[PDB]
């Protein structure tokens, strides 16, 4: 129906904590083919991240049990893990479909482009977490490509403390460590990102500082974990 | 433990 | 499929926080027509309460917005409130269907019977929260009848500090206040329940005491609210 | 405020 009605319903869904509905409303809004505002981008991202987040958490619980049994001591665990996986792949595919059909090519500015390319890398990363065989290889390649393009734009267009730039770098470092099994690249990126941002914090207002250091603390937390 | 990624508001 | 496989999958669902799935598995298990153990009763109750809980929370958010607009200053809010309501009614109807088709008549002991009759009263109460007209009247009558039968059994078969008995009395008092608009009956029941239980707390072990006083505190909290 | 009802574990 009308785009404005879909946005209204997405915001109602959000207040109601109805994230599947929220995502479906935002999908309909994207499909109108107009750009999304900052607010609207965030509605889309929050909705789908809540949906995939539930599936990822469930998949991890089930995969852990499944792995713990395929050592020593029915098909139920496997079967249910497979069901949740298929669901997760469907949601990731839907998001990537929106990004490739509409959002990336229609974005009118640098910030939007980085936002959507990062999302592209993230949803490939979530696919990579559950993938095997040839699927996993092609997914990993796709994630790296998306993240790297986003990184190139962000380095040209955004200051080092910019929260979008910081969050992209954080997630790409997670990719390197968890997905690509490149711990050295992970640490290198996280440390460089942190150091180049620390350099500029003394120039920031209270609110800017809070937004930047939220992400910077996560880079730090990962560095502790990874060393 | 799993690595932390960027949060959503 | 096999009953044991359904129970296994319900417990996996629970660990995965997949409550819709959990409820569907427990529905299949009930439909095998054997009694549920204490553990299994609790799987069923947790699953469906999580599902209806999400819908109730959403309905309340939406109904509040809808009401706040039908004073001074599109159909979207109403339409979405109606969608969520229809969903909620479907879940409540499914639970009541299980209770009437299987659980109440097949229960082999007093505790089971009270548990299921209380559930019957609860799911009618959730229906009553969203009902209007003739539907609301018949639902309210049905809730009262179920609660009252449960109360009669619990008074004969359970001591005053029994957590099931206490929780039933709590929920029936909520019915009186919120649904029946009988504040005097609500207060009277809550106060009597509390006083008759307090009488016996000095006889309880640490663990029994904790289980009983959890519910007793809620009766107290309601009494504060209602006076 | 809404009244409290019996919790589930
Ligand atoms: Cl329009
Ligand atoms: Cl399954
Ligand atoms: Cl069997
Ligand atoms: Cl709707
Ligand atoms: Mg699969
Ligand atoms: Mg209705």
């Amino acid at each position: 129906m009308e785009r404005a009605s879909l946005i209204q319903k997405a915001k109602l869904a959000e207040q109601a904590e109805r994230y599947e509905d929220m995502a479906a409303f935002m999908k309909g809004a994207v499909e109108k083919g107009e750009e999304l505002s900052c607010e609207e981008r965030n509605l889309l991202s929050v909705a789908y991240k809540n949906v995939v987040g539930g599936q990822r958490a469930a998949w991890r619980v089930l995969s852990s049990i499944e792995q713990k049994s395929n050592e020593e001591g029915g098909p139920e665990v496997r079967e249910y893990r497979e069901k949740v996986e298929t669901e997760l792949q469907g949601v990731c595919d839907t998001v990537l479909g929106l990004l490739d059909s509409h959002l990336i090519k229609e974005a009118g500015d640098a910030e939007s482009r980085v936002f959507y390319l990062k999302m592209k890398g993230d949803y490939y990363r979530y696919l990579a977490e559950v993938a095997t065989g040839d699927d996993k290889k092609r997914i990993i390649d796709s994630a790296r490509s998306a993240y790297q393009e986003a990184m190139d734009i962000s380095k040209k267009e955004m200051p080092p403390t910019n929260p979008i730039r910081l969050g992209l770098a954080l997630n790409f470092s997670v990719f390197h460590y968890e997905i690509a099994n490149s711990p050295e690249e992970a640490i290198s990126l996280a440390k460089t990102t942190f150091d180049e941002a620390m350099a500029d914090l003394h120039t920031l207002s209270e609110d800017s500082y809070k937004d930047s250091t939220l992400i910077m603390q996560l880079l730090r937390d990962n560095l502790t974990l990874w060393t | 433990d799993r690595s932390s990624s960027a949060p959503n508001v």
